[PDB]
């Protein structure tokens, strides 16, 4: 399975990201939050190319998410900012990811737009090709999606214009996700 | 130009008594009795002048060089002329609750909005210095919350009674000691403006800082304090949360007042509706979302019963109002907002949610009839607290929640009345589809005893309301025609639960009042209904589906497999209730 | 980093560390711009003449962005504000004299 979700990834590297199968990827990252989080060095390389990935493609369609799907972008962006944090903190020579990458990750994820280089982007597909990994299922995917926002109350207190506004809410979210890390001060 | 400001005539007054004031937070005002309000009022022209002349003067670069001895003597002046704002609300309170008249008015407001403007001069020229910018602009805010919170609290706490009963200083310490709404005006609401305004600053200030980082800070900008001591001096002073709340319902009540004024002082209701609609979004945002421990505890203790009787009343006020008009829609969707963060935080105890869920009609252990349609909000709180009782249960692998149980229970038994009776109900009388939604997606999360249960009395219901076939053939089957519809759906979807389903529901009652609720409709039903129906548009759902549109399949394997093993089992009577079916066709 | 959120907590331990990294890059820039002052005196070459003036930018750049953020904080400035000016106007005046 971890095939499809690299799928997201080259289908849309090639012509930009189809918010089609964006729903999918940020399910794929809150499903593996703990196993990016206590992972083992064989798969950092694939772990981190991912999280790279991940966190460009959902910075290029920050300002068009389906409002309703708006939320658990937010959750995986919190999970996609924790591995950049803890990255940050301790620096791993297993770490496939740059210090200078990854803080301009996060300042993407928390801002109007990434920043990654493409030259970079295929550098970290390249790192992702590398395959060093360690129905049904979709309707308890959406269940669980459904149990996920009965939680996550919006609580959003303060067209094209919209669009531009749902990006800003997306930003502030995930300045929020970086802040509840304390990320400031790490 | 400062001395002369510091030594206006009429300032002199206001200025002592508030620093008496800031002295152990013993807020007073003098115009307590009526007679004394006509005094003060009688001496607001010169009060006018004096405020204008302070205003102007702070106006032109003055105080320059903000040295603590001067910072202190300017916001002192703030300050002073932020009292006699509210003193002479309270004037003006105090003679509308004993009820040149508009010129006096007149006067009045001029006061109070040149006191708060030189106040925010103040403020802003404290927070624009380069000596004393930052901690100073902070306990000028506490201090000019403190001060308004206290205004508003004792404004709204002026009655009639008391007023005659004292027929000066109005001690708000006196009135909580001790411990209608009457006297929040206009003037009441741009005091209320301000006041959360300062309110939130604090409060970011709070949430900025780390969570839960002593005494109550002090009423002094030089005194250094944390943003916590400033936040429980405020409430120590006065209670935040039940001031906010106070203040809200009588905004939204008098919102609608104009309203009807309007449908037969500013007369708009919009400008109360802001002022209602700022305090819900203070609240969610600034305590409800706030992660500190101290303002989460200080919520949940503050919380009251009656607390969620108001908010009950307001939500069904709302929900009952048929205006959607436009500041209303606002209020509405922060009102809902307020509600959903309510169910959601646990700050609201299991004994809180049940209180609302009572005073809203919707209580899923109450007796009588269960209400078949429930108001938009009414509905969207019931739904979220139970679907979020379901969710704690199946997280741990708990049993079946009753009160969801129950809630099933006593809407099939009302259904049953309904066509035991065959009385066609109104579209307010009739059950909500969203409502029907969320009560499908409810049955799903039981586990088989209590889905199977649940399907062995619709069987019964249904075998029953057979019995008697002349007052069927003779009775409307609307209701009738609800439960088959329900029993259908839950013949296709038993075992599991459909995407479309979580949608509808995450669509119409997750979302602040697209405005149409996603569900589908009896397509040559719904067409017959047109041919006799309102032509601007279809106001309520009288006729539609829960099933979907299904691609066509034929009988084989139409019912799920698990719902034909349960008719077949010892709890379901198939072979008689198929009889009662066809018969139920007359 | 400095573009995030990172030293917007100033705190007062955080306001400290602040002010250290903002004077750390200001110290930085007026040596790298003391050096390419003894490199002229002494007078790929042109790429490092441009990363040295590129690295003296970006430092007054850090220096000015700390400054505002003590200015308009609630927890910092007005004194605390002048005094970081003025540590910055003592580095600066230092490093002109040197160079």
């Amino acid at each position: 399975g971890w095939e499809v979700a690299v799928r997201p990834l080259l289908s849309a590297s090639y012509s930009a990201f189809e918010m089609k199968e964006l729903p999918q990827l940020v399910a794929s990252v809150i499903e593996s939050e703990s196993e990016i989080l206590h992972h083992e060095k064989q798969y950092e390389p694939f772990y981190s190319s991912f999280v790279a990935l991940s966190t460009h493609y959902i910075t290029t369609v920050c300002s068009l998410i389906p409002r309703n799907q708006l939320q658990s972008v937010a959750a995986a962006c919190k999970v996609l900012i924790e591995f950049s944090l803890l990255r940050l903190e301790n620096p791993d020579e297993a770490c496939a990811v740059s210090q200078k990458h990854l803080i301009l990750l996060i300042k993407g994820l928390c801002t109007g737009c990434s920043r990654l280089d493409r030259t970079e982007i295929i550098t970290f597909t390249a790192m992702m090709k590398s395959a060093k990994l360690p129905p049904e299922l979709r309707q308890k995917e959406v269940q669980m999606n459904f149990l996920n926002q009965l939680t996550s109350v919006f609580n959003p207190r303060t067209d094209q214009a919209s669009a531009i506004k749902t990006k800003n809410v997306f930003i502030a979210q995930n300045v929020a996700s970086l802040q509840e890390l304390g990320g400031s001060e790490k | 130009l400062l001395r002369v400001c510091l030594n206006l005539p009429y300032f002199l007054r206001y200025i002592n008594r508030f620093q008496d004031a800031v002295l152990a937070n013993s807020f007073f005002i003098m115009p307590a009795t009526v007679a004394d309000a006509t005094a003060v009022r009688n001496g607001f022209h010169s009060l006018v002048i004096d405020v204008t002349m302070a205003l102007d003067t702070l106006s032109l670069p003055v105080l320059e060089p903000l040295n603590p001895s001067r910072l202190q003597d300017v916001t002192v002046l703030s300050l002073s002329c932020l009292y006699a704002g509210v003193s002479v609300a309270t004037c003006m309170a105090i003679l509308h609750v004993g009820s040149k008249e508009d010129d006096y008015e007149s006067d009045a407001a001029t006061i109070v909005q040149k006191c708060l403007e030189i106040y925010d001069m103040i403020g802003q020229a404290i927070s624009s210095s380069r000596r004393a910018g930052g901690e100073h602009y902070q306990n000028f805010q506490l201090l000019g919350a403190w001060c308004l919170l206290n205004s508003l609290f004792l404004i709204l706490n002026l009655s009639p009674t008391a007023l005659a009963d004292k027929g000066a200083a109005l001690r708000v310490r006196d009135i909580l000691s001790r411990t209608g709404h009457q006297g929040f005006g206009v003037l009441s609401v741009i005091l209320a403006n301000h006041a959360i305004k300062l309110l939130t600053s604090l409060f970011q200030d709070l949430q900025v800082e780390a969570l839960h980082k002593g005494p109550p800070a002090a009423l002094s900008i030089m005194a250094q304090s944390t943003s916590i001591q400033r936040i429980q001096r405020l409430i120590d002073s006065v209670p935040l949360m039940n001031l906010l709340l106070t203040l809200l319902s009588t905004s939204y009540r008098k919102a609608c007042v104009l309203q009807r004024q309007r449908k037969g002082s500013r007369k708009d209701p919009e400008l109360f509706l802001g002022l209602a609609s700022n305090i819900l979004n203070f609240i969610t945002s600034s305590m409800l979302n706030s992660r500190n421990n101290f303002i989460r505890n200080y919520l949940s203790v503050s919380l009251s019963e009656h607390h969620m009787a108001t908010l009950a009343s307001i939500i069904k006020e709302v929900d009952k109002d048929g205006l959607k008009g436009s500041s209303d829609e606002e209020f509405a969707a922060a009102l809902y907002h307020f509600n959903h963060s309510l169910v959601t935080s646990d700050l609201q105890s299991p004994n809180l949610q049940n209180t609302l869920l009572q005073q809203l009609g919707v209580a899923p252990f109450s007796e009588g009839p269960w209400p078949l349609y429930i108001h938009p909000q009414s509905l969207s709180v019931l739904s979220r607290l139970l679907l979020i009782w379901q969710h704690k249960a199946s997280a741990q692998g708990d049993p079946d929640v009753p009160e969801c149980l129950k809630v099933w229970d006593r809407f099939l038994s009302t259904m049953k009345q309904n066509a035991l009776q065959g009385v066609v109900p109104s579209e307010t009388e009739d059950l909500n589809v969203e409502h029907l939604q969320m009560l499908l997606l409810i049955f799903h999360n039981f586990t088989e005893t209590g889905r199977r249960a649940i399907l062995s009395l619709f069987v019964q219901i249904i075998q029953e309301l057979s019995v008697n076939m002349d007052a069927q053939m003779r009775f409307v089957p609307l209701i009738l025609a609800r439960l088959l519809l329900i029993f259908d759906y839950l013949l296709h979807q038993y075992s599991k639960a459909p995407v479309y389903l979580f949608e509808q529901v995450q669509h119409n009652l997750l979302s602040p009042p697209a405005t149409t609720p996603l569900y589908h409709g009896f397509k040559e039903v719904e067409e017959n209904w047109s041919k006799h129906f309102s032509s601007d548009a279809v106001p309520h759902p009288r006729f539609y589906c829960v099933l979907s549109p299904e691609a066509s399949e034929d009988d084989l394997n139409r019912l799920d497999s698990v719902a034909c093993d349960v008719l077949f089992s010892k709890l379901v009577k198939y072979d008689e209730l198929y009889a009662a079916l066809t018969a139920l066709l007359a």
